[PDB]
């Protein structure tokens, strides 16, 4: 997990487009007639994790290998949804414990564009500062989806720095990122926020919410998968 | 019908892309708009048929 076959070119709103399938564990979660609703991350062959809110359903599939969302001829998987786990302390007034797994009804075929992204331990202490990167197709002006995925790289920000902005609004199972010139926006929900653990990109964040207009000075907010990883492993065991 | 019916759609602070309805009296009709994916307010349904049944003639 966490290496891309296909390494990514560094240096959302204000983002960049993304070296084609370098971030293999993106998948688009698309309706029944290919609408992109959310982003999310492939953590095997067989699990996809998201955000609760994006309320994904068995009816959504799971599309893995995708770059161009413009483009007919792209190969790609088109995964079917066996069951959704909604977190059940998902708080749907705070949005706290923003996060939901998807059970794949066929397995995901790993392969140079696809793959899964390492999870971290609940121990694990991603300092403030760390410069991560989040991905997807959402927004990149606040308006319709751009058709290749972007990518941006921003720095963790401490509970302390994000409270200045989003005060008690700021929860333990959420992680703030961003207010850099960057921004996540509508449409990357449920999507990725990686930083690397000894050189293997991990998720540290799920896309949540923030700026109502996607402010690149705000801070983003991300579900923090250090706080709700345990259920994650809990999740799969039994199922 | 309800006061809500009157309200423009309110997208929210969620960064999902959920397409929802709200109704829009200028027009008399129930319109499609992105719903962020949390703090809905009432003007937003998962159908046309839902809003019309709700707001229609507001």
């Amino acid at each position: 997990c966490g290496v891309p076959a296909i390494q990514p070119v560094l240096s959302i709103v204000n983002g960049e487009e993304a070296v084609p399938g370098s971030w293999p564990w993106q998948v688009s979660l698309q309706d029944k007639t290919g609408f992109h609703f959310c982003g999310g991350s492939l953590i095997n062959e067989n699990w996809v994790v998201t955000a609760a809110h994006c309320g994904v359903t068995t009816s959504d599939v799971v599309v893995a290998g995708e770059f161009d969302q413009g483009s007919s001829s792209e190969k790609i998987q088109k995964l079917k949804i066996a069951k959704v786990f909604k977190n059940s302390k998902y708080n749907s007034l705070t949005i706290n414990n923003d996060i939901t797994l998807l059970k794949l009804s066929t397995a995901a075929s790993f392969s140079q564009t696809v793959s899964a992204v390492c999870l971290p331990s609940a121990s694990d202490d991603f300092a403030a500062g760390t410069t991560c990167v989040t991905t997807g197709w959402g927004l990149t002006r606040y308006a319709n989806t751009p058709d290749r995925l972007q990518q941006a790289s921003l720095p963790l920000l401490s509970n302390t720095n994000c409270k200045k902005y989003w005060g008690t609004k700021i929860k333990d199972a959420m992680i703030c990122a961003g207010a850099s010139g960057v921004s996540s926006c509508m449409g990357d929900s449920g999507g990725p926020l990686v930083c690397k653990k000894n050189g293997a990109w991990t998720l540290v964040g799920i896309v949540s919410w923030g700026s109502s207009t996607c402010s690149t000075s705000t801070p983003g907010v991300y579900a923090r998968v250090t706080a709700l990883v345990n259920w994650v492993q809990q999740t799969l065991a039994a199922n | 019908r309800p006061d809500f019916c009157l309200e423009p759609p309110y997208t929210g602070p969620c960064w999902a892309r959920i397409i929802r309805y709200f109704y829009n009296a200028k027009a008399g009709l129930c319109q499609t708009f992105v719903y962020g994916g949390c703090r809905a307010k009432r003007n937003n349904f998962k159908s046309a048929e839902d809003c019309l049944r709700t707001c229609g003639g507001a």
